[PDB]
C-alpha cells in the first residue's frame, strides 16, 4: 500500500531523462524501506531514540552470545509499514565478514 | 546345500557433511556378533468386544549394531563420527543433518541400502577384560528407510 | 568522507530470487539475423536487455516479450533465453570485438600517423587517417573505408564497414564471399586505432568465410560451441518439408535430450504427419492461417522451462494452462479428433458465451511405439539423465581409484543414493501402480533376475551394478567398464475423468 | 597381526586441592576387570505420526570403573579421594569443586584426557570371600569434558 | 629476534610511509602510525599499548577487535577513499572520519601489524600468542621446580601433559581458541606437513587444538655431555575479530 522516492545504490535521490521523481508502488518500496532501515544503526534517529541497529554495542564490540544482534536485526526488519513476518534469518559469521541473510513477508 | 558363510562381506558407509565420499568396514571383530539387528513390528492388534480381531499399521524403525577390533582404523572413523555434533552445520529443509547411509554387500553378490539415518550410541574409551585384552567396540545405528536387492 | 558501504553492504534485490546450480532448460532460437556472429551463442536475462541489444522493431523482441512475461500455477518464469545465429547464404569474412562504451567520439587528435594493421592472405599497412575532425562516427568510418578501398588487394578492395548505435562495436567485412580469413594485429606505433578500437583487443570475434550449411549441420555446431538449452526452435519464415524431417532425424539421433517443436498449417498436418512418424522428440503444433503468428510454438518451451526440479512435487500436466495472448485455432469436435488421430497439438475453445475459455490440449508428441508419447516423462528423463551424468562424473574425479571389485559396486550405489532421492522426491518416480502381465513379461525379460516387478510397484524403482571388460576401436588395448540397468514407474498426469452416482 | 594387549598400561590422576600434583596406578586387579565404562549415549530418536523419523541432541556423561588389589597404596590414595568432602575448602566459580583429571597411556602409545569430574563411589573396608582371599577394590568415577584426544 | 614477545609501535607521518614501509617491510611485531603535521602530536601511538593494557585474560571472552574503538582526544588525519586505500595498502594505522556532520566519530582504523607472510598479521592473534607463551612457560617451570624427578618414560611425559592442561582449559575459556572452523584442502595439507600424524585436522576443527609430547637425548654446546630433552607440539585455530559485514535481502 505505501510508497516512496525512488533512490540509486547510494542514497540520493535518482531522477529518470525526463527529470521527474518518480514515487514507486508497493513491493519495491518494501525493498527500499527495509534496506534504509537496516542501514540506520541506533541512536541517530532525534525524536525517537532506541531505534535502529546496535552495530557498536552487539556486533562490532567482542560479545557473549550474538544473539542480542539477532533479536536487534529482526525488530529494525519490522516496524516497516508493510512487514508482516520474517521468514529466515542466518547470520553465517566466516572468516571476517558477518554474512547475513533474509526473507521477508508482505501483504500484497 | 546352503552356503550362509559370512566371510568376504563388507560394508561402506556415506555421510553428508562429515564423510562426503565414505569410507569402508573390513575388519569384524571376534568376541561380538559383528552385524546385529532389532526384530521390525510395521504391525499391530487389537481386540473388539465381540470377540473379533482388528488390525492396523504402526510406524517402526529400524536398528542395527556393528563391531569392530579396537585399534584399527575402522574404530577411529567411527569414533570420528560418533564425536560429531549435529548442532554445527546447517541442512536442507525435512533432511536430518547428516543423512548416513550404508551399503552391505553379501558374499554371493546380495545386497542392501539403508538410508534416512545416524549413529547414536557407542563406547568412548577402551575397555580392559579380565584375561588382559580389549573389548570389542560395538556401535548402534538407525535408520528409517531401507530397500532389498538380492540378486546377483 | 569515507563510505558506510566499505563497512557495511547490503544488496537487497526483489523477491522471487532463487539461485540454481545444473542445467539450464531454456529455450534456444535460431535466426537469420545479421547481427549476430555465426559461432557465438550469447544468452539474456530480461527483456529489456534484448530490447537494447536488438531494438524494438526486430520479431525477436516480440518473441522475447511473449516468452518472458508467463506464470505457471507455482510461481515462476522462465528467467533466461538463448540466441544463436543460423546462415543460409554464402557470407564474406568479417571482425567485431567491441561490447563496452568506448565510442565517445575521442578519435578527434588523432588524425596524424594511423597505423592500423591487417593480417591476412599477404601482410599489408594501413597509411595515415584524419580522424582530428570527428565529425561523426559514421564519417569516420566513411573515411577508412576509403582509406581501405585505397588498397589493391581484391578482398579489401571492395570492403564496407558499419557502426550500430544500439550495441557499440565496428564491423569489417570483405568483399568475396565463401573464401578467406582476415585478422588483424595491434603494432608497436603508440598512435594506432586498433588499439582503440574493438578489434585485435583481448576478446575479439573473428568470423571466416564460407558456404551455406545445412540447418541441421547448423544446430550441431551450435550444440558443438554449448549444450546447456532445451527445447530450440527456427524462427522467421517456416521451413521446408525435406528441412523440417533432417532436423528431426538429427534430433532423434540423439538420445532423448531435447524437444524439437515446429508450427505448422492445419492442411499441411496430413503431410509432416507421415514423412515424420516416429522419430521420437518432435512436437506439431497448429497455426492459424487468418491471425498474427501470436507465437504458438513457444508454449511447449515456455512450460518446460518455467519448472524446477529441486522443489518437491515438481511434475506438471500439459492438458490444461490458459494463454490469453493467444488466438484460438479450432472449436470443432471432428476436426479435433482429425487433429488427434494426426497427433497434433492446439488451443480449442469452449463455451464463448457469458465467459470464454481455451487452453493448449494434447501433450502428447510424436514418437516410434517404444519411446514416451507424453511430453512431462520426456522432460523428466532429460533431468534425469543429466543429474545421473553429472553423479558419476564427480564420483570419477574425487576418488582417486575405482577397484574392479564388489567395493567399487558400492561406492557407485552409495553415489547414485541421493539422484534417486531427489527423483522420488520431485515425482518423476511414482509408485502404488499395478503391473498387467504383459508388463511383467516385459520387466522380467529386460532383466534376467524375477521379482523385480514387485520392487518397481511398490518402491518405483530397481537399480542393478554389473562391470566387464571390453577392448576400444581406437587402440587395440582393453579396458573395464562398469553395465547399470534402470527401471522405474513413469509419473502421469491427470487428464480424464469418470464419475458415478446412485441414490442408494 | 594386531596387537591388542593391556600390559604396560598406567593412569596418573591429579587433582585440585587433595592431590595437587597426583600421583600413578601401576597395581591393577586381577579378578575385577582392571578398567571399564559405560556406553556413551549421546543421540536420540522421535517418531512422527507420519511415520518418518527424526533425531536430536542429549546430554550424556561418561562413567569408568577402576579396580586395584587390596592393601596397596594406590588402594589408599584412592580411599583418600573418596574420602575427601566437597563441602569443605574454598571454592570459586564453575570448577566442580575439586576437579579431577585423569590420563591413561596405553601400552601402544594412544593416549587419552579427561577432565571435569570427580570420583563417585567406592567401598570403605575390605571384605573377604569364602576362600580367604581379599576382593579387589572398586571405584567409579565420572566425567563430562571428553576430551577427544587418540594420538599415536 | 625476540620471538612475538613485545610490540612496537612508532610515529610518522604519511609523507613518509612510502620509504619506510619498504625498509621494515617483514620484521614481524612493529606497529605503524599515522601523524598529523598541522596539530599537535596528542600521541597517537599509545593506542593499541593502551587497547593491550586494558585487556585481562583470566575472566572469559577477552580476545577483542582493534578496529572500532573510539578516542575523543586523538585528532582525524585522513578523510578520504583514494588515501586511505594508499594507507592500507602501506599497512598503517590511523583515525578516520566517516562522518564528518551533525555528530562526529572516527575510530582507529586496522589492526594489522607488518610482517612475513608466516607470522601472524592481526594484533589480537599476536597478544594471544604472547599470553599464551608466558603461561606455558610458568607453567612447565612450576613442574620442574615441584617435582623430585621428571623421568624419561612415558610417564613422566603425561605428566607433563597433564600438568599443561589447566592453561588450555583457561585459553579455550578466554576466547584465543575457536571451534567450528572451516579448513581449506591447502590447510589441511599443510597441517598434515607439520605434524606427521593425518586427521589431526579433525582435531583442530572440533576442538581448536591439538598436542604431542616426544622426548629424545642431544648434546649441548657448552659442555661435551649428552641430556635428555622433550620437545613437543602446539597447533590451534587463531581467533578472529569481525570487520566486514555484508548482508542481503528477498522480499520474498
Amino acid at each position: 500500500s505505501t510508497s516512496t522516492i525512488r533512490t540509486g545504490t547510494n542514497n540520493d535521490i535518482l531522477l529518470d531523462d525526463n527529470g521527474n521523481m518518480v514515487i514507486l508502488r508497493d513491493v519495491e518500496a518494501c525493498a527500499q524501506d527495509v534496506r534504509a532501515a537496516m542501514l540506520m544503526r541506533t541512536g541517530e534517529n532525534i525524536f525517537d531514540v532506541n531505534s535502529g541497529v546496535g552495530y557498536f554495542e552487539y556486533i562490532f564490540s567482542p560479545q557473549k552470545s550474538y544473539d542480542d544482534a539477532r533479536k536487534s536485526i529482526a525488530d529494525a526488519i519490522l516496524s516497516s509499514p508493510d512487514v508482516t513476518g520474517i521468514e529466515q534469518l542466518d547470520i553465517d559469521i566466516t572468516g571476517e565478514v558477518f554474512g547475513v541473510d533474509a526473507k521477508v513477508i508482505t501483504i500484497h | 546345500m546352503i552356503n550362509v558363510s559370512g566371510f568376504g562381506t563388507g560394508i561402506v558407509i556415506v555421510s553428508a557433511s562429515s564423510f562426503p565420499m565414505g569410507f569402508s568396514l573390513s575388519k569384524f571383530a571376534d568376541d561380538e556378533s559383528p552385524i546385529s539387528s532389532k526384530e521390525l513390528e510395521p504391525f499391530g492388534y487389537e481386540m473388539l468386544y465381540d470377540g473379533g480381531l482388528f488390525a492396523f499399521d504402526k510406524a517402526a524403525p529400524l536398528e542395527v549394531s556393528v563391531s569392530v577390533i579396537a585399534g584399527s582404523e575402522d574404530d577411529i572413523n567411527l569414533r570420528i563420527l560418533l564425536n560429531s555434533k549435529k548442532g554445527s552445520f546447517r541442512f536442507l529443509p525435512g533432511i536430518i543433518p547428516d543423512m548416513t547411509t550404508l551399503v552391505a554387500t553379501l558374499p554371493d553378490g546380495g545386497r542392501t541400502v539403508l538410508s534416512n539415518g545416524t549413529i547414536l550410541k557407542g563406547p568412548a574409551i577402551d575397555t580392559i577384560q579380565n584375561t588382559g585384552r580389549r573389548k570389542g567396540n560395538t556401535y548402534t545405528f538407525v535408520f528409517g528407510s531401507y530397500l532389498g536387492a538380492q540378486t546377483a | 568522507m569515507i563510505s558506510q558501504s566499505r563497512y557495511i553492504r547490503i544488496i537487497s534485490g526483489v523477491g522471487a530470487a532463487a539461485p540454481v546450480a545444473g542445467r539450464k532448460l531454456i529455450l534456444r532460437v535460431m535466426t537469420t539475423n545479421n547481427v549476430i556472429p555465426p559461432g557465438i551463442v550469447i544468452e539474456f536475462d530480461n527483456a529489456n536487455a534484448v530490447l537494447s541489444y536488438f531494438g524494438a522493431q526486430s520479431e525477436e523482441y516480440q518473441r522475447a516479450a511473449a516468452y518472458f512475461k508467463f506464470i505457471s500455477k507455482s510461481v515462476n518464469s522462465p528467467s533466461s533465453i538463448s540466441f544463436a545465429r543460423w546462415v543460409n547464404t554464402a557470407i564474406a569474412p568479417m571482425v567485431v570485438g567491441d561490447n563496452l562504451p568506448k565510442t565517445i567520439a575521442d578519435f578527434a587528435g588523432f588524425s596524424a600517423g594511423v597505423l592500423t594493421i591487417m593480417v591476412g592472405a599477404a601482410e599489408q599497412n594501413i597509411t595515415a587517417i584524419d580522424t582530428s575532425a570527428a565529425t561523426s562516427m559514421d564519417n569516420v568510418a566513411s573515411i577508412i573505408q576509403t582509406e581501405i578501398r585505397k588498397n589493391a588487394d581484391p578482398q579489401l578492395a571492395q570492403a564496407t564497414v558499419t557502426w550500430n548505435q544500439n550495441t557499440n562495436q565496428f564491423t569489417l567485412v570483405g568483399a568475396t564471399i565463401g573464401t578467406g580469413v582476415l585478422a588483424v594485429a595491434k603494432s608497436a606505433d603508440p598512435q594506432d586505432m586498433s588499439t582503440a578500437l574493438g578489434w585485435s583487443t583481448s576478446n575479439v570475434v573473428n568470423v571466416a568465410g564460407q558456404s551455406a550449411d545445412l540447418p541441421d549441420a547448423a544446430v550441431a555446431k551450435s550444440t558443438n560451441v554449448s549444450n546447456n538449452f532445451g527445447s530450440f526452435l527456427f524462427a522467421g519464415a517456416p521451413l521446408d518439408n525435406d528441412q523440417i524431417k533432417a532436423v528431426s532425424a538429427w534430433n532423434a539421433a540423439q538420445n532423448n535430450q531435447f524437444i524439437y517443436t515446429v508450427a505448422t498449417s492445419l492442411a499441411n498436418l496430413g503431410t509432416l504427419f507421415t514423412l515424420v512418424n516416429g522419430n521420437a522428440g518432435t512436437a506439431l503444433n497448429v497455426l492459424s492461417a487468418t491471425a498474427a503468428n501470436d507465437f504458438v510454438e513457444q508454449c511447449p518451451s515456455e512450460i518446460l522451462a518455467a519448472t524446477n526440479y529441486d522443489e518437491p512435487g515438481a511434475s506438471q500436466n500439459y492438458m490444461y494452462y490458459q494463454f490469453p495472448g493467444r488466438n484460438i485455432t479450432v472449436s470443432d469436435d471432428t476436426v479435433a479428433n482429425t487433429v488427434d488421430k494426426s497427433r497434433g497439438n492446439y488451443i480449442g475453445v469452449t463455451q464463448a458465451n457469458g465467459q470464454q475459455l481455451a487452453f493448449y490440449q494434447r501433450g502428447i508428441l510424436c514418437g516410434g511405439p517404444t519411446d514416451a508419447v507424453d511430453m512431462n516423462v520426456y522432460a523428466n528423463e532429460i533431468w534425469l539423465k543429466s543429474a545421473i551424468a553429472q553423479a558419476l562424473l564427480d564420483l570419477f574425479l574425487n576418488v582417486n581409484a575405482v577397484p574392479a571389485s564388489s567395493t567399487g559396486e558400492a561406492m557407485t550405489l552409495a553415489v547414485l543414493q541421493p539422484v534417486l532421492d531427489k527423483a522420488t522426491a520431485n515425482g518423476t518416480f511414482t509408485y502404488g501402480k499395478e503391473i498387467s502381465a504383459v508388463q511383467q513379461q516385459y520387466i522380467t525379460q529386460v532383466t534376467g533376475d524375477r521379482r523385480a516387478w514387485r520392487q518397481v510397484q511398490t518402491l518405483g524403482y530397481w537399480i542393478n551394478i554389473t562391470f566387464s571388460s571390453y577392448t576400444n576401436s581406437n587402440t587395440g588395448l582393453t579396458e573395464w567398464k562398469a553395465n547399470y540397468t534402470l527401471i522405474y514407474s513413469k509419473g502421469d498426469a491427470i487428464r480424464f475423468v469418470e464419475g458415478s452416482d446412485v441414490m442408494i
